[PDB]
């Protein structure tokens, strides 16, 4: 619904997945939205040239950076939840008072969206908006985030305690799926 | 006894009467060097062709302008 502005336009599932590549290649995070618009008026370095997976060269403006902002502003497909960062600080302010500093220190992100360069920075900008500036803030942005989960799962698998913890066939014999919801989180 | 007016006129006449020789000589000989031009009929063809195909007609606008959108 953006792309039809330039109006090279195709809708089906595979066509939609073609975008995924562009999401790999062409995206980057807005540092500042207004200022970016000012650069958008100034410059074309913001604009890059990319091929169809086969067929044409395609070249894309602000349409790249505008995309991630949805995370910060889910108007563009429109909802209210005040966004990643405001959700986060909200959910903090739910949680209790003393712990908070640790989380201000320990802030962690992973997987599909996070791949984009720059998210952590504007996130920090946002928290510096919302935090009392007085206290330390940082975020973690590991390289491997998209794999992170399965990696952690491997660790999770390693420790013998799950031998205490696994479900066994026997229970499934002796009681239903109901077992899980007590037994697991 | 002779070769004569009578015979010479015979030959003359026969010459005149033979359609095959004179007609073939003019028509068949002139048939071979018949044609050289960049025909205007083909100019029409070319022009029509120019008008013919979407690959020129649509693309001239759409590739050119939808380049710059915003």
């Amino acid at each position: 619904k953006i792309l039809t502005e330039r109006g090279y336009s195709f809708v089906t599932t595979a066509e939609r997945e073609i975008v995924r590549d562009i999401k790999e290649k062409l995206c980057y995070v807005a540092l500042d939205f207004e200022n970016e618009m000012a650069t958008a008026a100034s410059s074309s370095s913001l604009e890059k040239s990319y091929e169809l997976p086969d067929g044409q060269v395609i070249t894309i403006g602000n349409e790249r950076f505008r995309c991630p902002e949805t995370l910060f502003q889910p108007s563009f497909i429109g909802m209210e939840s005040a966004g990643i960062h405001e959700t986060t600080y909200n959910s903090i302010m739910k949680c209790d008072i003393d712990i908070r500093k640790d989380l201000y220190a320990n802030n962690v992100m992973s997987g599909g969206t996070t791949m984009y360069p720059g998210i952590a920075d504007r996130m920090q900008k946002e928290i510096t908006a919302l935090a009392p500036s007085t206290m330390k803030i940082k975020i973690i942005a590991p390289p491997e985030r998209k794999y992170s989960v399965w990696i952690g799962g491997s660790i999770l698998a390693s420790l013998s305690t799950f031998q205490q913890m696994w479900i066994t066939k026997q229970e499934y014999d002796e009681a239903g799926p109901s077992i899980v919801h007590r037994k697991c989180f | 006894x002779x070769x004569x007016x009578x015979x010479x006129x015979x030959x003359x006449x026969x010459x005149x009467x033979x359609x095959x020789x004179y007609x073939x000589x003019x028509x068949x000989x002139x048939x071979x060097x018949x044609x050289x031009x960049x025909x205007x009929x083909x100019x029409x063809x070319x022009x029509x062709x120019x008008x013919x195909x979407x690959x020129x007609y649509x693309x001239x606008x759409x590739x050119x302008x939808x380049x710059x959108x915003x």
